[PDB]
RNA sequence: GCGUUGGAUUGUUCACCCACUAAUAGGGAACGUGAGCUGGGUUUAGACCGUCGUGAGACAGGUUAGUUUUACCCUACUGAU
RNA sequence: AAUGGAUUAACGAGAUUCCCACUGUCCCUAUCUACUAUCUAGCGAAACCACAGCCAAGGGAACGGGCUUGGCAGAAUCAGCGGGGAAAGAAGACCCUGUUGAGCUUGACUCUAGU
RNA sequence: GUGAACAGCCUCUAGUUGAUAGAAUAAUGUAGAUAAGGGAAGUCGGCAAAAUAGAUCCGUAACUUCGGGAUAAGGAUUGGC
RNA sequence: CGUGGAGGUCAGUGACGAAGCCUAGACCGUAAGGUCGGGUCGAACGGCCUCUAGUGCAGAUCUUGGUGGUAGUAGCAAAUAUUCAAAUGAGAACUUUGAAGACUGAAGUGGGGAAAGGUUCCACGUCAACAGCAGUUGGACGUGGGUUAGUCGAUCCUAAGA
RNA sequence: GUCGAAUUUGGGUAUAGGGGCGAAAGACUAAUCGAACCAUCUAGUAGCUGGUUCCUGCCGAAGUUUCCCUCAGGAUAGCAG
RNA sequence: AUAUUGGCGAGAGACCGAUAGCGAACAAGUACAGUGAUGGAAAGAUGAAAAGAACUUUGAAAAGAGAGUGAAAAAGUACGUGAAAUUGUUGAAAGGGAAGGGCAUUUGAUCAGACA
């Protein structure tokens, strides 16, 4: 448990984690945040272009 | 078996997180190593390269 | 020339295991230990020394005999068998 | 060394006995604070002195 | 006690730039080596006017 | 506004010729310019000759040999979205 | 003038001057290749750091990133660069002090093994 | 095998095919080159590079401790059948 | 004014929540600081009159531990060089076989030893860490197997010397 | 540069800190040498540098005298509580 | 009668409470370094009791989500409480070559007392 911040129904939600993986940060922060508050079947789709050179997660911070 | 084999990955963690590579890496690092602090090195013959 | 290729050749023991103390401090050329001053009679040992000596004192052992002495002083050092009353 | 002493090979043995993990059973007893061993020797890493 | 705290080998390193003048623990390879010894304000130092 | 050089002898600027040219004007910017270059010369330890000293050594002095090595940082500037 | 001086064949990774041969050292710069730099996937440090970053003038520990009066000033940034940041290698190799040393010398003082 | 040769280059027996890879081919670099005409005018200074190079025949100066100098210098030549 | 311990006292407070901690919530004092509410937490602790000290930190190029900007940046560019199919697997530029291309070129990147190391040799299992990318592979991790002498050495002899 | 010897090198052994050893540089003697490293005396001494931890109230200075192998410091007088 | 930082057996404290006290509350003169003489650390705390998470479901696997044990998983063998530097996410505000501060008020958010 112990989730972050969240302001939602939940009972019509569901959630996963992982904790310790062996990832850079830097990396998996941007990743998150292209993807944050879009619907899910659109998130999928977009993350399999990404390892294919055609839609590029972009470097905010 | 199955409640000794999952002890020995509990207490694996420790030095896994400080990358000891088993149970015989114990290299210890000197915090401060004498020859490269302790010298005034002037005009003359000098301490390395 | 002083430093890492110099100490390539550096394949030539000076010391050995010795028999009384087993340290590996029996210098070859010298046939003596310098730690436990094998082979003179004398166990080497200084005042200097103040953490020399407590590597090695009485105790750090088995003291195989020492620790049964102060028990059979107590009853009074007595022979013979116990009596079963 | 390939000619080694009797008195270096009598040593060899007592490192290889010692070159072994801790035991599964020991694990599980009462007020066990042992957790891994921790006198244990490779020879890449540590050499150990003859 | 009256030898708590003097129980080191310590000595000065000299006047550097990156470290400081408090006589530091010689020898290498246990991770003592290299640090502080004999001050009131060092870890492992006596204090300062040891009690009678 | 524009232009003021090419060479010859010493580490050498100091000091002075040869020829061309329309002319070979004078200065400043930490006597511009070593984290641009140079180490030629400036300042260690080696060694010689000369003077002085009983001596270690110093020089009125001369000759030769010789280690300081970032830039990826913010600004500046030249370019680029 | 054996504190050694004059001479000289041969030899020298020793010091200096010139002549032929030769050539991008130069007039005067051009071009080709490899591996970097550059962009990407994985991996991923260090020096240094009071706070930080646009200039002119004035005063001023005697030559301002900040003070005072002016010129100005538009997010976020990529590759070059070596003007400045008294950027950095050295509580300075330089010069003075201390009733601080060490090494060496002599009919300095006080002694000493030896003879 | 070439060759005076255990030089250098190439292959048989035996052994590896390990050293982060992909895509592009700007500057400045690091390593290696070629340049018309002139030929040290460059520079503290011919630093660096270029030129000479093996072998056979001819030829070879001052100087000298007669041994050297000497590969002195300078020329003619080099395949295949 | 505040901190650690001491004697006294308030028959002080407390598992119906003591201490600690967080708190652009409230109150008192010029100020050192004191008090209250809310959150978390789980076992002790405060007022006052006095007694004692190892008693109040921003600095000492302070001491030990921890973490930043720098920065997903410098970089991972010596030793001529890799490629196609299949197998295995969840996953292959890196593992295994085959096909092909190259090198060390026998003063070897070959085959044996002395010094030194001490099980690394070999098999079965197997990938969290290690091999500055990766990994199903390994000098890694887990459990085992393995070194056979009248003739080779040591043992014996003497050298400089002890 | 030198490459048949004043050559190069393995093992054995000898010399140990005011000592060794040196075809001589104050060289070398375990990354340390114009006197090795280790532990104790030792918390050596500094007239020199750096630091010194809570608040408010009241009063509030001196760079000057004479003496000192005294001139980065003391003793005395003055000023202050 | 007097001496005692050793040995052996006991009784204590206006002493220290894990960077403190011996170097060592722990397999400490241990790990490890050095040819040698010698040098020498780090490291205590789940709960009353392991009752240490059966089974289901996604995943190659670690694990995730459910479920369950317990007074509590805001205790899950990275375990009592869990501060700061530093960081993520959500919400609010500002931003023309720094930031932060003093006096004064607007605007926004937020909050205590009292009317008898």
């Amino acid at each position: 448990a112990r989730y972050g911040a969240t302001s939602t129904n939940p009972a019509k939600s569901a959630s996963a984690r992982g904790s310790y993986l062996r990832v850079s940060f830097k990396n998996t922060r941007e990743t998150a945040q292209a993807i944050n508050g879009w619907e899910l079947t659109k998130a999928q789709k977009y993350l399999e272009q990404v390892l294919d050179h055609q839609r590029a997660i972009p470097f905010r911070r | 078996r199955s409640k000794a084999d999952r002890m020995a990955k509990m207490e694996r963690r420790e030095r896994n997180r400080h990358a000891k590579q088993g149970e015989s890496d114990r290299h210890n690092a000197v915090s401060l190593s004498k020859h490269l602090f302790s010298g005034k090195r002037g005009v003359g013959k000098t301490d390395f390269r | 020339g002083k430093g890492t290729p110099s100490f390539g050749k550096r394949h030539n023991k000076s010391h050995t295991l010795c028999n009384r103390c087993g340290r590996r401090s029996f210098h070859v050329q010298k046939k003596t230990c310098s730690s436990c001053g094998y082979p003179a009679a004398k166990t080497r040992s200084y005042n200097w020394g103040a953490k020399a000596k407590r590597r090695h004192t009485t105790g750090t052992g088995r003291m195989r005999y020492l620790k049964h002495v102060s028990r059979r002083f107590k009853n009074g050092f007595q022979t013979g068998s116990a009596s079963k009353a | 060394a390939a000619q080694k002493s009797f008195r270096i090979k009598q040593k060899m043995a007592k490192a290889k006995k010692q070159n072994r993990p801790l035991p599964q059973w020991i694990r599980l007893r009462t007020n066990n604070t042992i957790r891994y061993n921790a006198k244990r020797r490779n020879w890449r890493r540590t050499k150990m002195n003859i | 006690s009256e030898k708590a705290g003097h129980q080191t080998s310590a000595e000065s390193w000299g006047t550097g730039r990156a470290v400081a003048r408090i006589p530091r623990v010689g020898g290498g390879g246990t991770g003592r080596s290299g640090q502080g010894a004999f001050g009131n304000m060092c870890r492992g130092g006596r204090m300062f006017a040891p009690t009678k």
